[PDB]
RNA sequence: GCUUACGACCAUAUCACGUUGAAUGCACGCCAUCCCGUCCGAUCUGGCAAGUUAAGCAACGUUGAGUCCAGUUAGUACUUGGAUCGGAGACGGCCUGGGAAUCCUGGAUGUUGUAAGCU
RNA sequence: ACCAUCUAGUAGCUGGUUCCUUCCGAAGUUUCCCUCAGGAUAGCUGGAUCUCAGGCAGUUAUAUUCGGUAAAGCUAAUGAUUAGAGGAACCUAUUCUCAAACUUUCAAUGGAUAUGAAGUUGCAGUUUCUUUAGUGAACUGUCAACGUGAAUGCGAGGUCCAAGUGGGCCAUUUUUGGUAAGCAGAACUGGCGCUGUGGGAUGAACCAAACGUGGAGUUAAGGUGCCUAACUUCUCGCUCAUGAGACCCCAUAAAAGGUGUUGGUUGAUAUUGACAGCAAUCAACUAGCCCUGAAAAUGGAUGGCGCUUAAGCGAGAGACCUAUACUCC
RNA sequence: ACUGAUUUCUGCCCAGUGCUCUGAAUGUUAAAUCGUAGUAAUUCGAGUAAGCGCGGGUAAACGGCGGGAGUAACUAUGACUC
RNA sequence: UCAGAGAGGACGGAAACCUCUCGUAGAGCAAAAGGGCAAAAGCUUGCUUGAUCUUGACUUUCAGUACGAGUACAGACCGCGAAAGCGUGGCCUAUCGAUCCUUUUAAUCCUGAUUGUUUCAGGUAAGAGGUGUCAGAAAAGUUACCACAGGGAUAACUGGCUUGUGGCAGCCAAGCGUCCAUAGCGACGUUGCUUUUUGAUCCUUCGAUGUCGGCUCUUCCUAUCAUUGCGAAGCAGAAUUCGCC
RNA sequence: GCCUCGAUAGCUCAGUUGGGAGAGCGUACGACUGAAGAUCGUAAGGUCACCAGUUCGAUCCUGGUUCGGGGCACCA
RNA sequence: GCCUCGAUAGCUCAGUUGGGAGAGCGUACGACUGAAGAUCGUAAGGUCACCAGUUCGAUCCUGGUUCGGGGCACCA
RNA sequence: UUUUUUUUUU
């Protein structure tokens, strides 16, 4: 059986990227984190304090606490037939804002703005629903300067 | 008579038989495990807001 | 004695190179991999014949040496030691293992069975795939027949099926003979002993002037 | 000898951050100087940059953002001619005056100068801006850069100037001039004399007595401006009074038209044409040699 | 078109050699009484302005090395699912969908923020 | 020793454990145990129901991410490792072959999160936290307005009490030890165990398909010369074997050969008459079937009989037969 | 207790384990006793027998009873030597 | 700023010590391996005791128990620094311990129930003394004189799969064979077959399949020693060798 | 096959944490003796078995390799 | 039979990546002696058991033949 | 106190 140390099998997971070692740039510390925000977890090997467990690497969580240089995150973890919302205290260096929620918030803003504009201007309420890409419509293709090229299977050649 | 025999064979089926239960929605409402100083200020703020 | 090759024929295990973890490995039987007129200039031998494999198996160092000796002997006897260049394009790097068991009567008294059955090094074998080149020979255009017959005689020392072919490439270079001739005329290919080096355009013009291309 | 800086070396080489290659920013200290606690969110944390060049003293107030620092106020010792002083724009007195200028200027800008006048009587004693009313004094943390923190260094002179101007700069009197490191005693009189430039006047008198030629060589432009060793202190006091009287930034001028003084990058066609010309020239030289 | 202070991204910014550099500035620079630090005023520190763009630095140059982007490699290698598919087997193709990476070829050689100043 | 009693001594071990229908329906896995033939523990399962009447899903889409396996690379670091070349070693540019405990680069499958009313905009209050500062952070209000923001499917949630199980085995794919094994050990999924039914002559697992009790029709896999329900049905080839061959798992066959026959590839000569003898031919290859390689013990196995322009091998066509499956009654 | 008629013999070892023999032996030793402190329980200290430890004997008590090199005027071996 | 390299300097040499250039970390960081680190996490040096006091939350193993280890805060008192800041042991991943009992530290603490004082004893809180079989009994052999409950979950004999080993048969020809690879052989290599060896496994049998050999008596297989009919020789014949039915 | 143990002058044996390589005999020189032997006075001598590593430095400490030696190898 | 080990001058033993065949006894001669023995010096002693191969090059490395030496070889 | 040897023939 395997040993059960904290950093077993993280040889590449906790390593830095090629030609990306050294001093950690400061935007990491300038980023703003508020409780209720969604963050991706990606361990930074250069910082050994407040490191997330390997199980949480690459997962997204919701912030529930904001301390001086760390955040508490609620991350879903599957244990047998239940998903547990584990709470973990991770430092800022291992955290990154999640764009999935921000995209949705932008879409909500656009929807509200479009609805307000249409109602104010008396236009009919617009369609504010994402729809799956439908099958292509009917069209005409012209062969002018694009004559069809007759293709045939090629014979076998002995490429030594 | 070897009797270690570990395996994970029939475990996902057992897990999924009654479904995989996702966490509830009120779990984000609790203020448990939050900074004590923030909690103290929240108590003070809530204890003073005039109702009307 | 050595176990029959059929016991280690097919590729079953992951590569097991000799390293700091695999120690006490006996030496491989085959040592020489270039024979004949190996110092000939690139233009000396323009014709090339390959012996490709049609099996995904293990070629033993013993088999490789036996084939080398056979092909070298025939080629030397029928063309002279300076009429050909033979290169073995397969080196035995995989270590096969053996779990030695006593084979005398009463052996079961001391025999451990399968308990702790991890083996010990036995020999070196070359992992081969379909289409892999085993032997190569560069010779003059009037010796392709001798080269083909030498490889035909050598193929009988390897397990399984081998296919002898001739190559459109100039000798051991990677350029088909026509383009090789054209580029060498243009001066884009500088001799590098057995092979040649392509002279790309980019670089300082002070270096360019030494050979305007 | 094996070439160390070969293709593999360059292929595996990783460059340092630009401001580290330039040898201008100490990122270890920068991280601790500019990073705000995450439970304070976007509240700016203000830093007082002090940098002394060969001919000028620069004092700035800034706070960091994810796209670059924001400088909110700045005072340069080359602005002191507006307030008297024309020479000696790098000594202890000039540094202190620059700090005072920055403090008063920014306090006026944010409309706190009336509330916080600072220490208006130069005594050399350690001073900290005590809170008045409800608004606490403006706060900034000192940033000395790559300078050495020695006793009596001019970076702490600029810090002292700002503190007396009335900005809360967390500090202790250990590294001010006049602080004896052995007995841990602080000589406010010595610090005041240094702030007023008495050391420069003493050097002037000493050189005048020793050798006139050396004196002229050392203080050529001081004499040209008419600053001898018996009015320098008064000049510095007048400078302090003028700064405390007016501190607003100087008015900007009009954008003079600009022309190209450097060479413009060659176009792709020009580069190819030069390559062709060089090829022809080299071939001709080969044929003619 | 530039200089400086503080930066953000952290080589399209690095590296080698060379040309040019208006004005501000940066820099080199002179001195060592004082503060300060050294075996050594070399570094660090302090007081200055005779001199210099020589170097730093900036722009530019190079069929430059590196880095970055793209093309090709190639619908190739590999691969999800299917077959009472072929083959003694190793393996191979077909159906259904995903789909690379070297060599090689071409191009680019920092972008930009706040503050102050030159032009 | 024998006799009676304590004594129906204890047993994690062996054997047995007695009526019928109906409904639901497992496990051989985790952790701890002088624990490994046993327990406790979680999981899987049944029952009682209770609260409600849209938020969920072993599936997709959109958006955003995680990874270092296959492939790739070594003319990129580390470690091997062949050969020369240009300036014995050394330097320079190359070169052949490689790595479970090497890597710049890097898939497919895969993992995770989000996709609105528990929301969005303001207004108007609280704080002893935070800021130089209504500066922020958070909260509060019977505050005001807006009105459901991918596809498909579907009712959802809660509590309690408790059984059996805690020897597994098989298969496609991946995979470790082993020369291998109907061997030992793992990963995903599906099965057998617990399960019958049509087919594979026979068979726990293979192919089809899961089951109340009957009927009609149609089929799946498999088949249609006779055993045996269904054609000696229709078309084109190939094959002669002194026991040919004959249908997933599957019930063994190789290296190497043939001037048996049938197709193809390449290079030649030939009507200025090709080879043989005093009008096509020659040579080398290739791959279909057949032949040699091919030896075991009671008499024996395409299942049997037999079959030779087949009832064999390959490509096909009509129809036809047959399930506890599908439709209808 | 061992050996086992007669005949002829019964070699070396008391380190180990036993058995045994002396004891001056403050080396180690229980209970009881004696002394100190305390208001008392109690604490501290001194004694403190046999045994053990030290010394001797004993194998017809249990038992035990070695290695490596070189070397003689043919070789071989090794009386001999280390 | 390291490892290292280059070039110089009395004795000094390949290596002592000094100087200058280059030097992406190729060094060092207590130890195994792997990550991490360059105005540092390395080296030199100043001052220090945050290796301190207190409670909760969380991660890891996980049953989402406990120990151990760790993370982020909060309250106190401190250290370093001009300051921002950093510090609850070691740059990160291992380096460790329940109940009962003993012992220590703590309160100007509680109890000894006939009232009090002082000893003594017992409690509440935090440590130490240790269980290495490490969720933690106090523990030497032999049985061929042996016994019981069971086990084909498990060995010894047969059978089964496998065939390493044993045995047998092929392919190419480097050589042997006076010359001549193939009369007869055939190395270096390589392909197979058999279950009359011995192993491997543990499928069946432990409420029993009588476990070696010989004697006797049948039948079967050939991989043919003899005999029948033949082909080939390094076949001129007793003789001998190879092969075929 | 498993478990140990050792390897040091020409031979037989010590040796230190790790900073020395010793002892006897053997060999060489001088002396005593008519000469040899004994005796007296001197000298030189080892693969620290081989490697890699650990620390300032290893015969020694650790690991592996080569040689030798010892013990176990039992049911049926 | 199998695992092996070795074959070197008349006899006994060293030796090598593989790049020379050494030592002793024995034999012949010389010195020494009155002459010998002994002792010294020289000369010396070989197809490296044989064959084939691999190598630029084999006594050594691979295969075979001969000669021997040490071990292994039902069963219940 | 210790104190062993001295080739063959002449
Ligand atoms: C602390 C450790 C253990 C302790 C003691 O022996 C443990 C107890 C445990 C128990 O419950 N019952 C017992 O009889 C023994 C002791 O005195 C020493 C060995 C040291």
């Amino acid at each position: 059986t395997n040993s059960k140390g904290l950093r077993r099998g993280t040889r590449y997971m906790f390593a830095r990227d090629f030609r990306k070692h050294g001093v950690e740039h400061l935007s990491t510390y300038y980023t703003q984190y508020k409780r209720g925000d969604l963050v991706d977890i990606k361990t930074n090997g250069a910082f050994q304090k407040g490191m997330p467990f390997k199980a949480y690497h690459g997962r997204t969580g919701r912030i529930f606490n904001v301390t001086r240089g760390a955040v508490g995150i609620i991350v879903n973890k599957r244990v047998r037939g239940n998903i547990l919302p584990k709470r973990i205290n991770i430092r800022i260096e291992h955290i990154k804002p999640s764009k999935c929620r921000t995209d949705f918030l932008n879409r909500v803003k656009s929807n509200d703005e479009k609805r307000k504009a249409a109602k104010s201007a008396g236009q009919p309420v617009p369609a504010l629903k994402r729809l799956p890409v439908a099958p292509r419509g009917a069209h005409t293709v012209t062969t002018q300067n694009n004559e069809p090229e007759l293709l045939a299977p090629l014979r076998f050649e002995i490429v030594a | 008579a070897k009797s270690k025999n570990h395996t994970n064979h029939n475990q996902n089926k057992k897990a999924h038989r009654n479904g995989i239960t996702k966490p509830k929605k009120h779990i984000f409402l609790s203020m448990k495990g939050v900074d004590a100083k923030f909690i103290k200020n929240l108590r003070f703020s809530r204890k003073n807001n005039k109702r009307q | 004695g050595r176990r029959p090759a059929r016991c280690y024929r097919y590729i079953k295990n992951k590569p097991y190179p000799k390293s700091r973890f695999c120690r006490g490995v006996p030496d491989a039987k085959i040592r020489i991999f270039d024979l004949g007129n190996k110092r000939a200039n690139v233009d000396t031998f323009p014709a090339c014949v390959h012996m490709m494999s049609n099996e995904r198996e293990h070629l033993s160092s013993e088999a490789l040496e036996a084939a080398r000796i056979c092909a070298n002997k025939y080629m030397v006897k029928n063309c002279g030691k300076d009429g050909f260049h033979l290169r073995v394009r397969k080196h035995p790097f995989h270590v096969t293992r053996i779990n030695k068991m006593l084979s005398c009567a009463g052996a079961d008294r001391l025999q451990t069975g399968m308990r702790g059955a991890y083996g010990k090094p036995q020999g070196l074998v070359a992992r081969v795939d379909i289409g892999d080149i085993l032997f190569s020979m560069r010779i003059k255009e009037g010796n392709v027949k001798h080269a083909i017959e030498a490889f035909r005689r050598a193929k009988f020392k390897f397990p399984g099926r081998q296919i002898i072919v001739s190559s459109r490439k100039w000798g051991f270079t990677k350029w088909d003979r026509e383009d090789y001739e054209r580029m060498r005329a243009e001066g884009r290919l500088r001799s590098d002993g057995v092979g040649v080096q392509l002279q790309r355009e980019h670089g300082p013009l002070t270096k360019w002037i030494e050979n305007p291309i | 000898v094996k070439v160390i800086k070969n293709k593999a070396y360059f292929k595996r080489y990783q460059v340092k951050l630009r401001r580290r290659r330039e040898g201008k920013t100490d990122y270890y200290a920068r991280k601790r100087l500019t990073v705000q606690d995450k439970n304070k969110y976007n509240t700016p944390k203000y830093r007082l940059i002090v940098r002394i060049t060969n001919k000028d003293v620069v004092a700035q107030l800034a706070y960091s953002k994810i796209e670059g620092d924001v400088v909110v106020a700045s005072a340069y010792s080359h602005e002191l001619p507006r307030y008297g002083l024309k020479v000696g724009l790098t000594n202890y007195a000039a540094a202190y005056a620059t700090g005072l200028l920055l403090a008063r200027r920014h306090l006026k800008t944010i409309g706190l100068d009336s509330t916080y006048k600072g220490h208006e009587e130069l005594t050399g004693e350690d001073y900290n801006v005590e809170e008045e009313g409800d608004r606490a004094p403006f706060k900034a943390v000192l940033d000395i850069g790559l300078a050495r923190t020695t006793t009596g260094s001019k970076i702490f002179a600029v810090m002292k100037g700002v503190a007396d101007g009335g900005i809360n700069v967390p500090h202790s009197e250990s590294r001010f001039f006049g602080f004896d490191q052995e007995s841990k005693e602080y000589n406010a009189e010595a610090h005041r004399d240094r702030i007023l430039g008495k050391h420069v006047a003493d050097y002037m008198t000493y050189l005048k007595e020793e050798d006139e030629d050396r004196y002229k060589r050392q203080f050529s432009k001081f004499l040209a401006a008419g600053l001898n060793a018996d009015n320098l202190v008064a000049t510095y006091q007048k400078v302090h009074s003028a700064i405390r009287a007016d501190a607003s930034p100087a008015a900007k001028k009009a954008a003079k038209p600009s022309k190209r003084h450097t060479a413009k990058r060659l176009t792709y066609d020009e580069r190819k044409q030069r390559v062709a010309d060089k090829k022809a020239l080299l071939l001709q030289l080969k044929e003619q040699q």
